[PDB]
């Protein structure tokens, strides 16, 4: 399963995404197996496209947090008069 | 060579000594007490004022007044006595060649920090000042850099969480229920034996009686079946004019108001609560070290079943799954101080200290600049 | 006679279908004694709701059942319903359908135990379930804008293009105006004042509503109000004492445009307002700029249209033209469009009766009911 996105309105911005997934399934006569390979198609893309949007819901906590916070620990913007208020803390072990 | 001061001014105690001891060298009650009565005896020195342990030694004979309650300074010409009483004789320094370093409860009114500030710069006129907050100190002393300081003195019991060195500030709560009120609180439940304490030296008495007798139980409800069952939970103490008396199950009913608030009508939570809504505050990934990195400092945390009931209630109220770690060193009464000391000490805090020429160029609002 | 009821985190606005203002706006606060009784003489109850509990706060303690727009208690919140059915309105709710409200992007729970509460125990003819800023929208007027719905637990920005709310760019922020009491509280201790029981919390509630404003140039004004005495204004409090506060009138609803001053990580609303513009279609971004509709009580701040319009104007392209309106009814918003809604003649057959819940159960207000 792949998915491609391309969006540039004022800047630019891509998702890329794939997916293998594999199963079993009974064999029997043409009606009832074409029925059980839908199903699987169904039950497998159905749990793609919601787990990518609750991805989608978890990505300014878990993952980009991991590279830029949205605020610091403190919960506040920076005191550009007090950097050595910040760095004294750290000199303690 | 000029020596940072590190003085920690409570609303009990004032605990004043040089940067680098391991200990203060000052440790006096923050009291000023006048005369009641009038003077029959001629050719003596009859002082109008009494300060510190003299004020305790003839408390019989004087009325005693805090300048400070609740963490704020209300009598600003008996502060003037106690930082001159500091000063002069019980450190023996002019404070001209030493910068000073004093301590503050937060969610203070910043009146107080502008006035010491003032008071520091020409009154007692210091090359330097700082003012840091006490909850901060207490883990300086810990020797640690994340975990929630419990700070429990006088007048002000407070919780600060700090993580990697930065105070939270959105987590920081404050409580007016400290050693002052459960003071208050066993004088008024001691009437219910008959003994009937009034006067302002007697305060001292009580207070005396719960530093001596006084004690956290485990489970409330099961030490008051028990000292209602029988009488072995008794304890015999001896007045200054050599009456005695026992106290059976008042010894724990006065540090409950420290777990419940409503005995002396307060619609706060206990300090296990406003803990656990302290580390509910900050962020979700640092609460675990948090949760093992519980510290208390301070006097009124000092009673022997503290630890252990708060571990408790702790439990309790975090998830299964946590681990809880509640440490209480044995030396947490000067707690404040050490690390002031071990702040004053540091080469990296030699520039935030707060110049005299900073002083007159930007008045006694630079306090709000450059101290948290 | 339909009835529609306005169930805030805050307030509780309810009445007939038809008339054109509300007929019951109580606060939705439930008190319980926090003393000793001696007296025998009275007639001493245990809950006390909405206006008793103002006139009684004294020697209660306050409780709100809804807390950040879901509702944590429904014992409480079945007494809020009772109180409101039986000692507000003097009406009887097996004779009448009765409309209710709900914020968007909730939990889908809540509207199936609301369905649950209001179908067993307030058993009615039939019940429906509106989103309050697409009502707030009906109220003004028109079929198509961005309403911005500020009460006392929710601040949600929804954009609605004929009638048909766009559930992919609702921007919901969790600051309204209990966190600014909250930060009303927190920042007068600066000034030596001490506010700490929930019954202070509503004399703080009091202060906020009287003498707080928005500042069109936050920096300026901070500027001006230390340089003279100009901006303070002076309170008087129940006991007789008078309190002064100087720039506290407009740092509070600043976390409305700064909401780090609570500590939380979202946007203002400005910044939110024109998230929720920019992710709708280019076509329709005109007539979602033309046609700004500001809702709530937390909107009645005396400042906040001149300084929604600069900052919006300011994000947005500098040949759009920015219009905010602000009806000077905007408190009683999505009860009158709640209101209309009830009296339309084509609105009659989409009522969820208690037949089609009998043959569905607790959830049938997922599929004919949005
Ligand atoms: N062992 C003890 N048990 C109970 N209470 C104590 C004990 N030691 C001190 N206290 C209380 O602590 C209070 C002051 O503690 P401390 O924090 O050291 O001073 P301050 O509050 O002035 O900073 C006193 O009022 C006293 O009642
Ligand atoms: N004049 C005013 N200025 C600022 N805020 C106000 C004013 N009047 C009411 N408010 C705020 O509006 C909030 C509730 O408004 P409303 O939206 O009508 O109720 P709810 O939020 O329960 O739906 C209250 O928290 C109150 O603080
Ligand atoms: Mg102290
Ligand atoms: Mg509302």
């Amino acid at each position: 399963l792949k998915i491609q996105v391309h969006y540039y309105e004022d800047g630019n911005v891509q998702l890329v995404s794939h997916k293998d997934v594999q199963d079993s399934l009974t064999v029997s006569n043409e009606a009832q197996t074409a029925k059980e390979f839908i199903k699987i198609i169904e039950n497998a893309e159905n749990e793609y496209q919601t787990a990518i949007s609750e991805n989608y819901q978890t990505m300014s906590d878990t993952t980009f947090k991991a590279l830029r916070r949205q605020l610091p620990v403190t919960r506040t913007k920076i005191d550009w008069n007090k950097i050595l208020s910040y760095k004294i803390g750290k000199e303690m072990q | 060579e000029t020596t940072a001061l590190v003085c920690d001014n409570g609303s009990g105690l004032v605990k004043a000594g040089f940067a680098g001891d391991d200990a203060p060298r000052a440790v006096f009650p923050s009291i000023v007490g006048r005369p009641r009565h009038q003077g029959v005896m001629v050719g003596m020195g009859q002082k109008d004022s009494y300060v510190g342990d003299e004020a305790q030694s003839k408390r019989g004979i004087l009325t005693l007044k805090y300048p400070i309650e609740h963490g704020i300074i209300t009598n600003w010409d008996d502060m003037e006595k106690i930082w001159h009483h500091t000063f002069y004789n019980e450190l023996r320094v002019a404070p001209e060649e030493h910068p000073t370093l004093l301590t503050e409860a937060p969610l203070n009114p910043k009146a107080n920090r502008e006035k010491m500030t003032q008071i520091m710069f020409e009154t007692f006129n210091v090359p330097a000042m700082y003012v840091a907050i006490q909850a901060v100190l207490s883990l300086y002393a810990s020797g640690r850099t994340t975990g929630i300081v419990l700070d429990s003195g006088d007048g002000v019991t407070h919780n600060v969480p700090i993580y990697e060195g930065y105070a939270l500030p959105h987590a920081i709560m404050r409580l007016d229920l400290a050693g002052r009120d459960l003071t208050d609180y066993l004088m008024k439940i001691l009437t219910e034996r008959g003994y009937s304490f009034v006067t302002t030296a007697e305060r001292e008495i009580v207070r005396d009686i719960k530093e001596k007798l006084c004690y956290v139980a485990l489970d409330f409800e099961n030490e008051m079946a028990t000292a209602a069952s029988s009488s072995s939970l008794e304890k015999s103490y001896e007045l200054p004019d050599g009456q005695v008396i026992t106290i059976g199950n008042e010894r724990f009913r006065c540090p409950e108001t420290l777990f419940q608030p409503s005995f002396i009508g307060m619609e706060s939570a206990g300090i296990h609560e406003t803990t656990y809504n302290s580390i509910m505050k900050c962020d979700i990934d640092i609460r675990k070290d948090l949760y093992a990195n519980n510290v208390m400092s301070g006097g009124t945390t000092m009673y022997p079943g503290i630890a252990d009931r708060m571990q408790k209630e702790i439990t309790a109220l975090a998830p299964s799954t946590m681990k809880i770690k509640i440490i209480a060193p044995p030396e947490r009464k000067y707690s404040v101080w050490i690390g002031g000391s071990i702040l004053a000490s540091l080469s990296t805090f030699q520039q935030m200290w707060i110049t005299k020429q900073e002083y007159d160029e930007a008045g006694p609002s630079i306090v709000h600049r450059k101290c948290f």
